[PDB]
């Protein structure tokens, strides 16, 4: 009675959630035909027969990966309606996924998410799952939020942002998407996660023991920490948390809504053994420069809000035991305004690993999404991988030619250095 | 007795200026490092990405090319391995004999 | 969708093209009559776009041969692979432009443009949406130098919004093959600079040496050139048309790729290149394929890497590897190579990995570099076309066919305007 | 309880340690799977499934050593995170293992030394095992021992040097090493421990009857010297003795804290008859100048403290009786301001005899660790392997190279030839 | 890691190398192929020392082989254990050097010198951690010397911080195989005692001795003294790639030996040495290898032990043996020959043991010795050099490669200070 539904914008979320509805049917007994052998209709809607199809429209320009879908092992799942396809890509162009060829077949998207919203007497929420690195996820989402929430309003928006990263990209333009989608989304955005991909080759490499991963595997551990944002709807603890709790703890302000996310354990089948894994000893791997699945370091800006959404065999003693530890610790900092800033969260399901995957069958686990004051250096970062390829005017001749004012980006880099000092706003400590 | 003087001359015109293109740019800091004796130089980059912009020297640190720096404008620390020729990371913080070149913050540039 | 029509004109174009359609032939299991015989149902998933299927299951190539005389045909059509074209679409006429630029532009081209023109109109409506229009020709000859750049200055006129790449071979530093090709690729140059949005610049001259010393063949026939050719030719669309774990068309190596719409000249190159023994001497994996692509021996062109700088740089990989891998190379070699990179061009490094290898290997790079290291291939050209023209000699084969010195003159203007951009922005630092 | 880590500094350190825990295995039955078929949770952090692991940081730069652990029959007892690798060793060169070398992993050390503090709720302190003649035992001692006590200052740091011989090396700079690692670590370090290997040489001819001592054989003695002074933590008995308690006792003064062993008995299987070998007989086999496992002369000095820590079946009655004579005895003297110097300790436990090795199956045993002033000498004789290679200057040139000063060996000295005249403060007499 | 690049320059060096990969490949189950069939893991488990996996299992050998007229690599790669070499590796010229110092170091090595460099280049770069670069070489013949001291002048320019040893074979007392090699020797050591940590001097003369006298051969073959000198060569660097007891490696053979920054040339010794029947005659015990060593005998410089005293003494063993037996010989032959030993180092011997014998052999001394019986070899040829200089005999081939009188006296200069420095750190003192 409380229905949430999700859209997969550009190729790096379709990519994605190929891999969260295969994790979603190992947590329920849901075959690939939705056979199965009644808390679990939050992402289902079923058929008079024994058939349960998700609440899910995956939306692509480019008609490439989609037919892998169409093709692979969900093909017995998704109803083909849900399934919008196009003629050509915007093609790592944000002003050809927002102006040109995603205006087009808008219509098409939010028709299908309207027979979506009248299934659901307990309309929840949105989960935009993208990146800010290509131009469909770019720029259809930013064309996608405005839509839903001149439409709606009042419901939580939660998206998955891909965010790009410092030192190693696969995109020559990645810096005139990101500034462009983030102005973009900024009014209608509710909070965006954030993941990088560089951070996760070191948590592939060190924790893991895996010098060659696939993108198979790194899109594993992003859905382990999506099912278990979402496991709080599907699932009763002791200390449950909805999607419309979040956005209350997690944001200090309507700007600063950019929660880092981190799990923990990750571990190896044969680094299993030779340690316990306490809830006292899985907290103090999160809190490390080390596992942040963002790279940047944590030891270089305070604490605003964590969240730490445990889950399996976990008893809420040691939970207070062990925090009551790590506000006392020396490099951990706090925010000088925010008295004491977590919220936790229990819940009463092992975290269940996918057959033919390289993570341990640990018995608990933590989903820890910590906002931080450390991810402002990122945004001082890249706006300077934007000012080098802006002074000299360099890729303006794409924007142009297709419905873009030359004024409006150095509109939305002002709107962006604004962003910059409300995280100096949030540093200072406003004294008696 | 000891000194770095063979060390980065090695590191400026064969890692970082070793492109035709800054090969007259080579030749108008090659003339500025043989008319000093410094024991101890040192090469301070802009970006973590090591552009280089300016050349400096250390006692046991004045501009040859911010003029004085301390220990609190550093964030990252590089040593130049002869072996594979790229700037490697330093896990240790101490401005030592080791220390080839480092980073500054980007409070310092804008 | 997202399909392509080719255009081959000269009589290099439509020797390439032959050994381009033997290329792709066996990539999707191909029989030289016509039908599909080949093992994965991914060679049939995208065979449309460069394909009609016709009746009976017949596929037809969506080629479109152009010359001026019948000499190359008819060599095509006697061969093997050339009865699976359609026999409309071989347009050609019989004064032959002589190797002449004059001829094959202004006399010749209008006579047979016409039913050029139609074939295009008529070849583009079987396609679902279209894409571009592939082409390959050179900058030498006559035909392949005037009928090209005839093409181009109509097509893009009945298409505004398309992508237009020429394969074009270009001409070489020490050998001069032909007496007047430094006048052929000015006239040409002026017609590709101001129409297309990609130009592959491919030189004769350093792809001997390739042969020479990396591959250690013996005879070098072009057989064995333009086979290494459509490699090239093979992998930038072999993203359009196979499932990637990042993909990559025409468009992505369009806008990640071309900073200005002038400097949009590339430079190949291709990896692995082994010998008939020596491959059992290395290592097949992405450390050691990134270091054999940025030697000055892998660019097609005869250029050196090391004179000048790079601004964008592409890298599409074939079969099947890991993505960290990929990622640590490609930075590992910018980071070692500071220097060669441009400052105020970051991350320049355009990535795409493909799940389809080439038909027996098991990993393949196709490189795409563009750089500041052409500048002197046009301060080559551009000297060879002064000298020339100041006792103006050869000129009265190009005066004939209507043709004034107003025109040499802009298109000398034209190219040493080309000369002072990969000047400008390669010491414009920030 | 009150848990103790081992650190295994260079390769004389760890060669000694896979004797160590091949010797604990054998006292508390545990499988070198570290299976088993509670008051030894000192030296071991069990699972949550049936495992025990040790508290071990094997650290080496060189990885050669370090290879054959993880083939041997104990890979599955250590926890695969513990073994610390590196590139390239010190390579017997003390400017290599403090500045040069060991500088650069000194932070992967202390880092896991910090994951094992936390387990341990009534942490005791450190067994360091090292010697003084190699670069990696030399340099990243010294490096080492400066950051633990600053990063703890209140624990018992406790050093096993295998010291350098007067006679029988196998290195030409191990006197260059030595005045380097005892001033850098005259501060830090404890209670450190000599042991010499020429003097195991002759108690591995004399009283053992073998003229081949392979190293697997040197380190079992010192393995049971080790498994002795911590035999009154894993066991109880009756009178205990504590790694706090030792430094009180054994050590008068700031400087002069240098300890050397001596255990009995030392027989082979063949002399396991032909004497009985009683608890006042094992005694005289403590204070005679042949079973002093350092080559120095007891007769050329005195005793400051004494310390026996018996093992097995002891009766309290008999030590008592047993140490009355000896201080009746003419030869053995006292320190005549300490009035009388001595320090029982009696375990429950018998030694137990590793299979395989060269001792008998004995019911007691006694490891002495004496304070004498006969390693003064001693003292007075590295020196002069100091000088002799000093005044021509020779092998300056690699120690300056690597981040060395000149004038860093003179002060060296300065301070060893200080340490000479404190044991010479000790033998005279205040007089009124 | 700890990865060795192997140079093999001058005729003698190659002919050493292939006896000596001949050598390491016994050592490791190595086919003439590439591929391994070895009964021990051991042998793969420090396989990548000087070695790199090529694909489908094979393994090459990481050296690089430099002539400069094709005559000796001929030979190789028709031989056996020669195919096994990487053909990019053998980088030689045509002209050949003609036994002419001056023309392989100005006039041939400077048109050869950047196609070695870059091949080094490649073959750091598919290592883990560098540790050294061992070249083979002489000190009388023009290639092996002329090119032998050109690479560590560009090499140590590339690499300031690794370890340089050369093995060169030293011109002898009694023979002299070439006129003017008193000219080639005093040009080597001008550019061994600048730029290399260790050198090690083995003659041609003494080493016939040894296989006359006490191998009792009876026609030795060069193929017998390089089967000799590949023994001392593999064993130094058996201790840095398998488990020994108390192990050494090639920095641990440098701070131990070398006491003064010049005074770096070792002379070797092997032991056991036997006969083909009179094995029978004696026991193998480490007191029996350790006096076989120490002999005046044993040394394969051609001087005179007890003409002179050592310094340092690094005797690495091999074999499974026990330690004390080996400490106490080692402290045994100082006691009695305390004499011979200076008074300023005490314990001046480093022991190395190891804990694999040769294959087949149960154990093996691999003595190292630096002494001051090395004084009048530099006395002997500095002579050989002054008398055949006063008079200026065959100048004119080295003054019309560009060369000059001036250079000439600087290495006479710099040899007679070596020749001070021996003498000054001989008898001195206190
Ligand atoms: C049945 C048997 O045991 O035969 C032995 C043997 O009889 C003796 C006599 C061998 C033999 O050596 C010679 O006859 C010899 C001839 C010329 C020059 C030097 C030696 C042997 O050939 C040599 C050979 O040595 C090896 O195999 C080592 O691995 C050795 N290898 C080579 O030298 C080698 C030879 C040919 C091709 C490739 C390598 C080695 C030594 C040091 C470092 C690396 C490798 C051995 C034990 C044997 C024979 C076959 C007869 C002896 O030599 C060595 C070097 O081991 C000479 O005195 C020893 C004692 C051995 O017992
Ligand atoms: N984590 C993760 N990131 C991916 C994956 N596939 C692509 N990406 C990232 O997605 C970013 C590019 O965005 P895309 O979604 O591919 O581009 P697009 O929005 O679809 O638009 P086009 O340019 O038209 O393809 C890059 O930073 C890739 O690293 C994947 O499987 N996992
Ligand atoms: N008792 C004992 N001493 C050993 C053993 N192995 C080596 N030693 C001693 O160690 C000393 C040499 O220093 P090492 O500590 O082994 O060398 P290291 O610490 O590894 O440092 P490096 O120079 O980098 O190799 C000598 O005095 C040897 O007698 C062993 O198994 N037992
Ligand atoms: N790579 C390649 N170049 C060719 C081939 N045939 C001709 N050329 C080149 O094309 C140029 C001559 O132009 P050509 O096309 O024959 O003249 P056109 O017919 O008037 O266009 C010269 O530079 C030739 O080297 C071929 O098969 N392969
Ligand atoms: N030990 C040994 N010495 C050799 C061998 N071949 C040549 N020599 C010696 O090398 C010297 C001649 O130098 P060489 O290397 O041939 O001349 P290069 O080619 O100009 O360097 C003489 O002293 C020869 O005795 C060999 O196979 N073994
Ligand atoms: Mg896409
Ligand atoms: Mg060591």
């Amino acid at each position: 009675m409380r229905e949430c539904i999700s859209i997969h914008v550009g190729q790096a979320g379709v990519q994605i959630g190929n891999a969260c509805w295969e994790l979603y049917c190992l947590e329920h007994g849901i075959q690939p035909d939705g056979q199965m052998p009644d808390s679990f209709n939050t992402f289902f809607s079923e058929t008079g027969a024994g058939k349960h199809v998700p609440r899910a429209v995956f939306v692509d320009l480019e008609p490439t990966v989609i037919d892998e879908v169409r093709t692979g092992t969900y093909r017995q799942l998704f109803h083909p309606e849900q399934l919008i396809t196009g003629k050509e890509d915007a093609a790592n162009n944000y002003a050809r996924g927002h102006y040109t060829i995603g205006k087009e077949i808008i219509d098409l998207v939010l028709d299908r998410i309207r027979k979506l919203a009248d299934q659901c007497t307990g309309l929840q929420g949105f989960l935009v799952f993208h990146s800010f690195g290509g131009g469909t996820g770019s720029g259809f989402t930013s064309l996608l939020m405005e839509r839903l929430s001149v439409d709606y309003g009042k419901k939580s928006k939660l998206e998955f942002s891909i965010y790009p990263a410092p030192q190693v990209s696969t995109a020559v333009v990645e810096p005139y998407n990101s500034i462009l989608t983030t102005h973009t989304t900024l009014e209608h955005s509710d909070c965006a996660f954030m993941v990088d991909n560089e951070a996760i080759y070191d948590i592939c490499r060190r924790n893991l023991d895996i010098e060659r991963p696939t993108y198979t595997n790194l899109n594993r551990l992003i859905s382990q920490i999506v099912s278990s944002i979402t496991a709080s709807l599907r699932f009763d603890g002791a200390l449950n948390v909805d999607l419309t709790e979040f956005q209350t703890n997690l944001v200090p302000y309507p700007r600063i809504h950019f929660p880092l996310a981190t799990y923990a354990p990750v571990i190896s089948a044969e680094k299993a053994y030779h340690e316990q894994l306490s809830v006292a000893e899985i907290t103090n791997a999160c809190f490390e420069p080390a596992n942040q699945m963002v790279k940047c370091d944590p030891r270089h800006g305070k604490y605003m809000a964590c969240c730490l959404l445990y889950r399996g065999d976990v008893v809420p003693k040691d939970v207070n035991a062990a925090i009551a530890t790590i506000k006392t610790k020396r490099s951990i900092q706090f925010v000088d305004w925010c008295p004491t800033g977590f919220k936790v969260g229990i819940n009463y399901q092992p975290p269940t690993v996918v057959p033919g995957g390289d993570l341990a069958k640990v018995q608990r686990a933590v989903c820890m999404l910590s906002n931080t004051t450390a991810i402002a250096e990122a945004w001082a970062r890249l706006d300077h991988k934007f000012d080098l390829m802006y002074a000299k005017r360099a890729f303006v001749h794409w924007y142009v030619g297709e419905g873009m004012e030359e004024g409006e980006f150095s509109e939305a880099r002002e709107d962006m250095a604004a962003l910059e000092k409300d995280y100096e706003e949030v540093g200072v400590d406003s004294v008696e | 007795s000891k000194s770095n003087k063979p060390i980065i001359h090695n590191a400026i015109s064969h890692c970082c200026l070793a492109g035709k293109v800054n090969e007259p740019h080579k030749n108008s800091i090659l003339e500025e490092l043989e008319k000093c004796d410094a024991n101890h130089y040192i090469i301070l980059f802009r970006d973590a990405g090591c552009q280089f912009r300016a050349l400096y020297c250390y006692y046991p640190i004045y501009k040859l090319t911010p003029k004085n720096i301390t220990k609190k404008m550093i964030d990252k620390l590089y040593k130049y391995s002869s072996d594979r020729k790229q700037f490697n990371l330093i896990p240790a913080k101490t401005m030592s004999v080791s220390v080839d070149a480092l980073t500054i913050h980007n409070h310092l540039w804008q | 969708m997202r399909e392509i029509v080719h255009i081959q004109a000269g009589q290099c174009g439509n020797q390439i093209g032959a050994k381009f359609w033997e290329v792709i032939s066996d990539e999707h299991g191909i029989d030289p009559t016509g039908t599909y015989h080949g093992d994965s149902d991914l060679q049939l998933d995208r065979i449309s776009v460069y394909y009609n299927e016709a009746t009976g299951g017949k596929y037809v190539p969506r080629a479109i041969l152009v010359d001026l005389e019948p000499g190359t045909m008819d060599s095509v059509r006697s061969g093997p692979f050339g009865q699976i074209f359609r026999p409309d679409n071989f347009v050609f006429g019989q004064s032959g432009a002589g190797n002449n630029w004059a001829k094959g532009h202004y006399t010749e081209g209008a006579e047979l443009v016409d039913s050029v023109l139609d074939v295009v109109r008529k070849e583009a409506e079987s396609c679902d949406c279209l894409q571009g229009f592939q082409l390959t020709h050179s900058l030498g000859g006559g035909t392949g130098s005037g009928m090209g750049t005839l093409l181009i200055s109509k097509i893009r006129e009945e298409y505004p919004d398309r992508i237009m790449n020429t394969f074009s071979v270009v001409p070489s530093p020490k050998v001069s093959d032909t007496v007047v090709e430094p006048y052929n690729a000015t006239l040409s140059v002026h017609q590709l600079v101001e129409n297309t949005d990609e130009t592959y610049c491919i030189d004769n001259e350093a792809l001997y040496d390739i042969c020479f010393r990396t591959l250690k063949l013996t005879t070098p026939t072009y057989g064995d050139l333009n086979h290494l050719v459509s490699a090239t030719m093979s992998g930038v669309t072999t993203c359009l048309r196979f499932p990637g774990q990042l993909n990559a068309d025409l468009r992505k190596l369009a806008v990640n790729m071309v900073p200005f719409p002038r400097l949009h000249f590339f430079m190949p190159g291709f990896a692995p290149l082994t010998s008939r023994g020596s491959q059992q001497y290395r290592a097949l994996t992405v450390p050691e394929l990134t270091q054999q692509v940025f030697d000055a021996k892998n660019m097609m062109a005869a250029c050196d890497p090391r004179h000048g700088r790079y601004l964008t740089v592409a890298a599409v990989f074939r079969g099947r590897m890991s993505m960290k891998e990929v990622d640590e190379q490609m930075l590992n070699v910018q980071n070692k190579n500071s220097s060669y990179f441009v400052e105020w061009i970051p991350n320049n490094v355009k990535t795409a990995v493909c799940d389809i290898p080439p038909r027996g290997l098991k990993m393949a790079v196709t490189f795409i570099g563009n750089s500041t290291a052409i500048q002197e291939l046009f301060k080559r050209i551009s000297e060879q076309f002064t000298a020339m023209f100041r006792r103006k000699a050869f000129l009265h084969w190009y005066t004939g066919e209507g043709m004034d010195e107003m025109e040499f003159t802009e298109a000398e203007s034209n190219m040493n305007d080309l000369v002072s951009e990969y000047q400008q922005y390669q010491d414009a630092t920030a």
